[PDB]
């Protein structure tokens, strides 16, 4: 909950109905109808998990809702499947190339669903006592560890004892065992001998005593991406891979051991595979190796859904010198089928923007409505979404809740456009450096 | 399980000394490239001749790929398989012809035989075994180690050389928990305390491994099988020592390091005198780079004298595109992208593209290993379809196909279900032709 | 420029933000963020669940020093690969083995070209050594600069202890043998001759050096 | 004195509370549109509600659309965070450049923190360490005397450790905090003087105020710092040492798992109420200088949950972008870009707007200039440059300070103009002669 008021805020996800079509306007989505369809057609082929390496693109003119339709099939996909957005400038790394970093990407779009079982023991200790003969029965001890209400006692185990003394253990920390593997969790010193030591160690924390029962149990579900092994089994302390970036293209030995035990993990009903989407924003900047890479990692079972945006048109592929459609080569739209987007009219453009205002907690008067519908229409849909807020800046300015016509005629004047901004410098090419460099500084001559 | 657009390919589908059939191992056509694979794959299983080269050439949705997949699957899961894209070798790591040239490496296998003499169990008595005349001033004098091991149906009393005494002290063992030691070596490996002993039933840490099967004296034959690249990479890196340098090397990321040719050599060597030796089997398999029309021009030159080494596998070659340009030159227009220096090296397989006949069997293949059943009409409508978009649109709309119809609460394809998955996914064709209309740039 | 960026003053602010982004914020702390350890402890299989919090918070000389022999928990994901396998495998292996001769041929190459009797080629011109760094007025810069040039665990890491000491501790004063400081972790070079730069006259280069 | 810079007379916007903005505030004259814009802007980022907010400014050189920028850093306070930037340092070879641009952006946003500090302070009267086993001791009492009296405190075996290394005995002056547990010796006591007569040890006199010493504040964080001290790849800030590490950290790419939790704690402690989110401002000057790829990232990284208000400044016409070979735009700045910006223009000035500029930059750099020095400043400012006159305001001074006098005239402009040409005058001297001027 540390977010604010993004673009996308109101997309809380496809709305749509149990036989997969969409509303006139629930769930944030207005419009759209044959693309929502489609983009419901995709998310339930996710959910149904068995097809694997499918490429699905969303073309469309700017600022007509393809990104929008990406974060409501983000929205609607749900927790505990791997989404992940990323853009089409992130594949160029210095130190990472840029083929291994689509294998990136990929890896870490589909995970692998593990259940564990729990046997929680946390409480406060009070003692810990020595029944050892000369290390006679292996350090054999005795554990005080009490919650708030109950209190029981416990014998412990060498691999225990030398655990517990390996770290920093004495009488009112806050520790945890596990019943079954006995994982050692020293939270701190219990926050009622506060007052025992007027100076305090640099590692030493408070924490409140555990109240309830000792030995609570609860299961929990695990899912991790296909990359994150290959992090913690690449290295030896591999875990701070998975925080620092520092993969550095593990080799593909690792990953073809790593897909075979995925695969007998799989066999044997104790893990079981959860695919996701990979969403390739801005898809239009990725040179010919990228597309020659993306079009053979989908041939493999462990391939997440790529979805696609581009808003080009027919232009000119990087990497060559050639133009093509949507800015790709014909190899890689044979593979895709393609999501199409269209213009709105003004109907569309108003429940958008009485959306976006709700969302961003603006009242607007009737007559602002239609004149930022109109704005809208002309000049640009996000321009029109963009006036509402310093709108309402406007009209705190002038001590009134709402906005009216007023104060978007105002922030209209104040903030230009992109059509006003090049008349303006059409007019005035002289005052304005160039292509060539040259400009007029001085103001008379 | 899951469709990854292939697994219909269960191999080529050639009869014995003779033509292949039209309709097996899931591929529907190709006679003369089945035949070429087969003869291929027939020299490649003989394991006579190294060096050599084959180039795929044909149109986009055409097969070479499910050819190659089927070579690897006809070859069988002891011929190692490296499937590669001609844009996995610019490494910003290490410079491109030493990564073609582990590829290479990777592709080659080695089989080793060798019989294992251990005794397993678990330990139920230790005895530091004093000495008669214990030297002098000495906190002990062993004689030898008395171990009692216990494993399912099996007991045994081993009588050790002193020099596993502080092995034993070193790695915890006490009474009460199962080992694995060696022979020659002598080294205990401490496996864990058995399972009946879990008494200290409050808290433990250790995990509790069932007693061992079998006796207790075994001697098993582990056939293990690594590639050279394996060899290269474990001699390259510092195994043992565990002086600072290799253990900040472990703790560090890894670099991919320029091997030089004395490793490989020394490897080839210790090979061949292990393969003189009749104990060790090489299996050489081969090497697939899709795309190669898209390798510069310096890695063609590498692999011009990388392809006429002694150990190096076969590699085959798959292009698409025609009269084209060499990519890292100027005006070397080539056939497939493949300079004419490496065309003389290697043979060229021509792929021819389908028909109707050969689209809708491939179509209902496809579906049939979906698990999707789709009618007759439906089935001639996504033929029809398919010679006039592509194979390919035809084939990822059925998934859509099946889920319009369970959304409609039918197990069956129908004609509306496919038009209406034709009207929510487009074809390339069509949507150019939005984009030629398109007012916005679409 | 000491007394009030690095040392911690009353109207200095070190210490405070030190532990302010070292441990009330580390995301490895176990107190606030618990289902993150909990997660890595499933993946790598750490049998103590403070110990991320204890290896984002070492550096990396001490953390490569203190390294910890015990296995992991066996139901992590941490698949050991083949290659760690034949790794440790041949640990401690004799000759004459398939699995063993593979895997050394740099004791190979160093047997069979005869690199133990080798001689040194190359010292260096000028050696030196760190720059030293002079505060005027202050004991605690002496004592900093004098503990990190010789750090007692680093310097005593780099070294070895003699072996009557040995006998001393262990059966003296009866300190546990896993309890020693560890030492020979120093690199072994190449050859006797190799050990230092300084190269003594040889009688043998009087008796070639000269024409007559 | 203070040194004057090219903005040190910009205090702030200079606008009235009522939103409209007065002709000559707060080191501004003229320029009242864009002022007023900045001015509702500023409300914007101080209703702290929305992320991902962008301005563009536009204008030829020499409007002050940097002086905007400064004084809306300036009228939101030193509380709230500003990340100055131009758009060439997004270019890195260390790590890559979307990276350094997401770096810039977590930097924005920032944190406030409230703390406690208690010190303990006094030469070290007694020490006892209580052993207690059942090698590792249970406690220490820790004895300090100063000027105001003495106190005894109770230790841990930890902070115990800590202070044998910093061989602290008997008569040594510490320094005690309470919370972080950090020690450090300051020297021997003044009365310990005379037990050698020459020896190392520093000698330092009691501290005259009371042992145990407490106040609060305000530690003052981004989000940069916080995901910067635990995306540490060798390990090893929390030693304070002098002398270089062993391995020098390179930047590294930052991953999006370790923002998300970063996000969790930071919102947990935000949630505990120990914490106050402040957005802040980016302010990427020169954005013709970005590439394409910047721009498509920052589009992309515009819509993000949690990102500052961003004002971008551009002088640029109808110009190519960089990076690609026919992309022709306003401002340098792609299409889909300048979809999501609200440009705000900055217009030139007038004669009387330069001469009142020049007047201010006299006042505030410690000057005395005659009326008909400033009338020829203004005609010299209106036919080749506002900033060729205001650079030139200073050498005038200097060579009035030569000839010990204190006031500007015409002559020193004249001498001034003679010494320093502009860029037109050089140009033309420049296209005269041959041989490379
Ligand atoms: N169907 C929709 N419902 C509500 N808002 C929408 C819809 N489509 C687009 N928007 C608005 O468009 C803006 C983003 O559109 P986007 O998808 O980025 O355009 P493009 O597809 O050109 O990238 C958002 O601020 C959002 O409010
Ligand atoms: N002769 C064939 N028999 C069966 N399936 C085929 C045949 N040719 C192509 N296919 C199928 O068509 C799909 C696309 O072929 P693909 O391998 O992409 O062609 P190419 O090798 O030219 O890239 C693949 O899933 C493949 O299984
Ligand atoms: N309206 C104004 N009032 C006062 N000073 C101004 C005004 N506009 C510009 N300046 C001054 O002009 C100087 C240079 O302007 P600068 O911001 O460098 O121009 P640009 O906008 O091209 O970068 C600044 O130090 C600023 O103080």
């Amino acid at each position: 909950s540390l977010s604010l008021i993004a673009a996308h805020s109101h997309i809380t996800g496809l709305g749509l109905d149990e036989n997969l079509q969409p509303r006139p306007t629930s769930e944030g989505m207005v419009g759209q109808l044959q693309a929502r369809r489609a983009a419901g057609v995709i998310l339930k082929m996710v959910q149904n998990g068995t097809i694997a390496g499918r490429a699905v693109l969303v073309a469309g003119p700017p600022s007509t809702g393809k990104t929008a339709l990406a974060m409501g099939v983000s929205q609607s996909l749900g927790k505990d499947v791997p989404f992940t957005a990323i853009a089409g400038s992130e594949i160029f790394s210095l130190e990472l190339s840029k083929t291994e970093a689509l294998t990136q990407a990929f890896r870490k779009s589909i995970g692998i669903k593990i259940k564990e079982e729990t046997e929680l023991i946390e409480g406060e200790v009070v003692e810990i006592q020595i029944d050892r003969s000369i290390t006679g029965g292996h350090k054999q001890g005795k554990l005080t560890i009490k919650t708030t209400d109950m209190e029981t006692i416990y014998e412990l185990g060498n691999k225990m004892i030398d655990g517990l003394t390996k770290e920093k253990v004495l009488a009112g920390d806050v520790i945890s065992i596990d019943k079954a593997s006995g994982k050692i969790t020293k939270l701190g010193r219990s926050f009622a001998r506060s007052r025992d030591y007027d100076a305090m160690g640099a590692d030493t924390r408070f924490v409140q005593c555990p109240e309830g029962e000792l030995q609570k149990r609860k299961t929990v579900v695990h899912t991790v991406s296909l990359h994150e092994i290959d992090v913690i089994n690449s290295r030896t302390q591999g875990f701070l891979a998975l925080f620092t970036g520092d993969t550095g293209e593990i080799r593909s030995e690792v990953r073809d051991q790593i897909n075979t035990k995925v695969a007998e993990w799989k066999e044997e009903g104790k893990a079981e595979i959860v695919p996701g989407v990979l969403f390739i924003d801005e898809v239009h900047m990725l040179d010919i190796e990228c597309f020659s890479f993306i079009n053979r990692a989908l041939e493999d079972e462990f391939a997440p859904i790529v979805m696609m945006a581009t808003n080009r048109g027919v232009s000119k592929t990087r990497g060559t010198n050639y133009k093509s459609p949507h800015g790709l080569p014909l190899d890689l739209l044979d593979r895709s089928i393609i999501i199409t987007t269209k213009s709105y009219n003004e109907q569309e453009i108003k429940t958008i923007l009485s959306i976006r205002a709700q969302e961003e907690e603006v009242e607007l008067s009737s007559d602002a409505l239609d004149l930022l519908t109109k704005t809208g229409v002309e000049t640009s849909l996000r321009y029109s979404s963009n006036l509402i807020s310093v709108a309402q800046q406007i009209a705190m300015k002038r001590k009134n809740n709402t906005v009216e016509v007023e104060d978007v005629k105002r922030a209209y004047l104040l903030f230009l456009d992109s059509a006003r901004s090049v008349k303006y410098v059409q007019e005035n090419e002289s005052q304005y450096i160039d292509d060539q460099g040259n400009v007029q500084i001085s103001i008379a001559k | 399980t899951r469709t990854a657009a292939h697994t219909h390919i269960k191999g080529l589908g050639l009869d014995e000394s003779g033509v292949a059939k039209r309709v097996e191992g899931g591929f529907v056509g190709q006679i003369e490239a089945r035949e070429a694979c087969g003869v291929i794959v027939d020299l490649i299983k003989a394991k006579k001749m190294s060096g050599r080269a084959i180039l795929l050439a044909g149109g986009p949705s055409t097969g070479k790929t499910a050819l190659a997949l089927a070579i690897s699957q006809e070859l069988g899961p002891k011929v190692p398989f490296c499937p590669l894209v001609g844009s996995e070798l610019y490494s910003v790591e290490v410079k491109k012809t030493e990564t073609l040239m582990e590829n290479f490496r990777r592709a080659i296998g080695l089989r080793i035989k060798e019989t294992k003499e251990v005794y397993e169990g678990e330990v139920t008595e230790l005895t530091p075994e004093d000495a008669e005349n214990p030297l002098g001033g000495y906190g002990k004098t062993i004689s030898h180690v008395i171990v009692g091991l216990k494993s399912a149906k099996g007991t045994k009393t081993l009588r050790l050389d002193p020099t596993i005494y502080e092995s034993i002290q070193r790695e915890k063992v006490s009474i009460g928990d199962v080992i694995y030691i060696e022979a020659n070596t002598g080294a205990v490996k401490r496996v864990g305390r058995s399972d009946a002993y879990a008494t200290e039933f409050d808290l433990e840490t250790e995990e509790y491994v069932p007693l061992p099967k079998g006796e207790v004296h075994k001697k098993k034959e582990i056939v293990q099988d690594v590639t050279l690249h394996d060899l290269d990479v474990a001699n390259a890196r510092p195994q043992g020592g565990q002086d600072v340098i290799s253990m900040m090397g472990q703790l560090l990321k890894p670099k991919k390091t320029e091997i030089t040719e004395k490793l490989r050599q020394e490897v080839n060597k210790v090979v061949a005198k292990y393969i003189d030796q009749g104990v060790a089997e090489l299996i050489p398999g081969v090497l697939f780079i899709d795309e190669v029309n898209m390798l510069d021009i310096e890695i063609f030159t590498y692999l011009n004298k990388a392809l006429e080494s002694n150990i190096a596998p076969v590699v085959v070659l798959a292009s698409n595109r025609g009269m084209t340009t060499v990519r890292g030159t100027e005006d070397v227009i080539s056939p497939h992208g493949v300079p004419p220096d490496l065309i003389d090296r290697l043979l060229i397989v021509r792929t021819l593209p389908y028909d109707k006949d050969e689209i809708r069997t491939i179509i209902e293949r496809r579906a049939t290993v979906e698990r999707l059943q789709v009618e007759s009409s439906a089935l001639d409508l996504l033929a029809t379809m398919g010679t006039e978009t592509s194979l390919r649109y035809a084939l990822q709309l059925l998934a859509p196909c099946g889920i319009l119809a369970q959304t409609s609460n039918r197990k069956e394809i129908v004609v509306n279900d496919v038009n209406e998955a034709k009207l929510l996914f487009l074809d390339a064709k069509r949507s150019t032709k939005i984009l030629e209309t398109s007012a916005n740039y679409l | 420029i000491y007394e009030d960026l690095i040392l911690p003053n009353y109207n200095n602010d070190v210490d405070i933000a030190n532990k302010l982004k070292n441990v009330k914020f580390n995301i490895f702390n176990p107190s606030t963020n618990y289902e993150l350890c909990l997660f890595l402890s499933k993946l790598t299989g750490e049998p103590s669940l403070n110990e991320f919090f204890r290896v984002s918070t070492t550096p990396l000389l001490k953390r490569v020093i203190e390294r910890t022999n015990g296995p992991k928990n066996t139901d992590s994901l941490s698949f050991k690969t083949i290659t760690q396998e034949l790794l440790e495998v041949t640990r401690n292996a004799p000759s004459e083995g398939v699995m063993a001769s593979l895997l050394n041929v740099e004791k190979h190459a160093y047997e069979r070209e005869y690199l133990n009797c080798i001689q040194r080629g190359y010292h260096p011109n000028v050696s030196a050594p760190p720059v030293t760094i002079e505060v005027l007025g202050s004991s605690h810069v002496t004592n900093s600069i004098n503990n990190e040039l010789f750090d007692p665990l680093i310097s005593q890491a780099l070294s070895d202890i003699p072996a009557i000491t040995q006998y001393n501790m262990h059966v003296k004063k009866g300190i546990p043998v896993e309890d020693f400081p560890k030492t020979g972790l120093f690199p072994e070079p190449l050859n006797k001759n190799f050990s230092s730069n300084i190269s003594m006259p040889s009688m043998d280069r009087f008796i070639t050096e000269s024409a007559k």
